[PDB]
């Protein structure tokens, strides 16, 4: 039963790892998006739901992806190496970055640049007929429940969505490339 | 149509030339890139995000290094093409005040997202297709063969990278606008550089090899250009 046990467990530590990176990366985002208005303090803001929805979020997403692909059908086999994936977690953290630090005109400029670039992003980085099924999925549920805890015009409608998506297919695409690895 | 052949053909007539002799070629980059640049001298919450992005980075070059190692190529190469890039860049930025521009972000903070942009791969896909070549009857013939074959994929993957920032361009606003100009640029830097001196040195390390001195003035030069631009970096953005 060891043996069996490895394998659960190798699962099991892969997403916890892929958790904690997505605590971290809520983290330093929404330190990002605040700096418009004790320093770990200040850091250490919305205590109460982003750390564990993002979290889960990003390592059930990385246990998903692999897992749908190979109870399907092929593995992926793309620029999927360690690099590019480094490189996406760049471009997203820029991405999540021009939604802060930038001021335009209106919001179709907003709205379109972000759903291109996303796009761009996907064809640059895994062109799989599937991930954008599943990405775009989760962010229209993340919106819409994010939405409802609200009943309790501006950014809130924009970016989430988008942002949302990116953060899907950046770890989708890491956890397909921590499962190779084994 | 038979263009990609002719391409390979020209192209691969300018291998017999890039390896014909390297010498000229560098000390040509060299004084052009430095009169590049002579105008640049002439003329807690905001932090923990562009540190760890510089760890980003760094981190992606380890990583695209240790998969780029190859047989019968030394680490420096890596060092080579950091400099590459680097020198690069700086020769857009120079070249950009040349003709009237507004320098109203800070380089420190972007550089990152420029490197990420060009990326690397553009070379080591070349020296893979090269070293594959085999290792007999040439020494430069082979760099010859290895570059014909991916003249297609380099300008089809320009050509890609055009529309995506001509695209950008498009987008009316001005920091977008900027950086776009930015990023085209020390494209065409890239290819033009990365043509002109990596092929040369890749050719005199494979020489250096088969037969068994270029890389050291290669790393030398680029050590000096990138202390030189750490410099132009820490003044800017702090
Ligand atoms: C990483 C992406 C491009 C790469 C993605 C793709 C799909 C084109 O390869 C670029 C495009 C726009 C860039 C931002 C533009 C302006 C700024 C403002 C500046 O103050 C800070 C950097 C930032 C946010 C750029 C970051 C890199 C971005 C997102």
């Amino acid at each position: 039963i060891s043996s069996v046990t490895s394998q659960s467990v190798n699962l099991m530590i892969r997403g916890v790892v892929l958790f904690f990176i997505g605590v971290f990366l809520a983290l330093v985002l929404n330190l990002l998006q605040i700096q418009r208005n004790d320093v770990i303090a200040s850091i250490f803001s919305s205590a109460w739901w982003v750390p564990p929805c993002c979290g889960t979020a990003s390592a059930v997403i990385g246990l998903l992806y692999p897992s749908i692909d190979r109870h399907l059908g092929e593995p992926h086999k793309f620029k999927r190496e360690w690099s590019s994936v480094m490189r996406c977690v760049a471009v997203f953290v820029g991405i999540n970055h021009a939604s802060a630090k930038v001021d335009f005109d209106n919001n179709i400029q907003l709205s379109l640049t972000l759903a291109a670039l996303s796009i761009g992003l996907w064809w640059t980085f895994d062109r799989s007929r599937s991930g954008f099924g599943l990405g775009v999925g989760i962010a229209f549920l993340a919106t819409v429940v994010t939405q409802l805890l609200v009943y309790n015009f501006l950014y809130v409608r924009s970016w989430l969505p988008c942002i949302f998506f990116a953060g899907g297919i950046t770890m989708g695409n890491i956890g397909r490339q921590l499962a190779m690895y084994e | 149509e038979r263009l990609r052949e002719k391409i390979s053909r020209a192209f691969y007539n300018h291998g017999l030339l890039c390896a014909s002799y390297p010498i000229p070629i560098i000390l040509f980059t060299g004084f052009c890139i430095l009169a590049c640049c002579y105008p640049l001298l002439k003329l807690v919450a905001e932090l923990i995000p562009l540190v760890t992005t510089y760890i980003i980075l760094f981190a992606y070059i380890y990583f695209s290094t240790r998969k780029i190692d190859m047989v019968k190529s030394k680490w420096g190469l890596a060092l080579a093409a950091v400099v590459t890039v680097l020198s690069s860049l700086l020769m857009s930025v120079g070249l950009c005040t040349l003709f009237g521009l507004t320098p109203t972000l800070n380089g420190g903070e972007i550089f990152p997202y420029l490197v990420v942009v060009i990326g690397l791969e553009n070379v080591l896909v070349l020296t893979k297709s090269v070293v594959s070549t085999p290792v007999d009857l040439e020494v430069k013939l082979r760099i010859a063969q290895g570059l014909s074959s991916e003249s297609w994929s380099i300008m089809k993957n320009m050509a890609t990278e055009l529309g995506i920032i001509l695209i950008g361009y498009f987008t009316l606003v001005p920091a977008i606008q900027e950086f776009c100009l930015f990023a085209v640029v020390g494209l065409v830097s890239d290819f033009f550089l990365q043509m002109l001196f990596f092929t040369t040195v890749l050719s005199i390390d494979i020489r250096r090899m088969e037969l068994a001195r270029l890389a050291q003035r290669l790393i030398m030069a680029g050590t000096v250009v990138w202390i030189g631009i750490l410099v132009y970096t820490d003044p800017a953005g702090l």
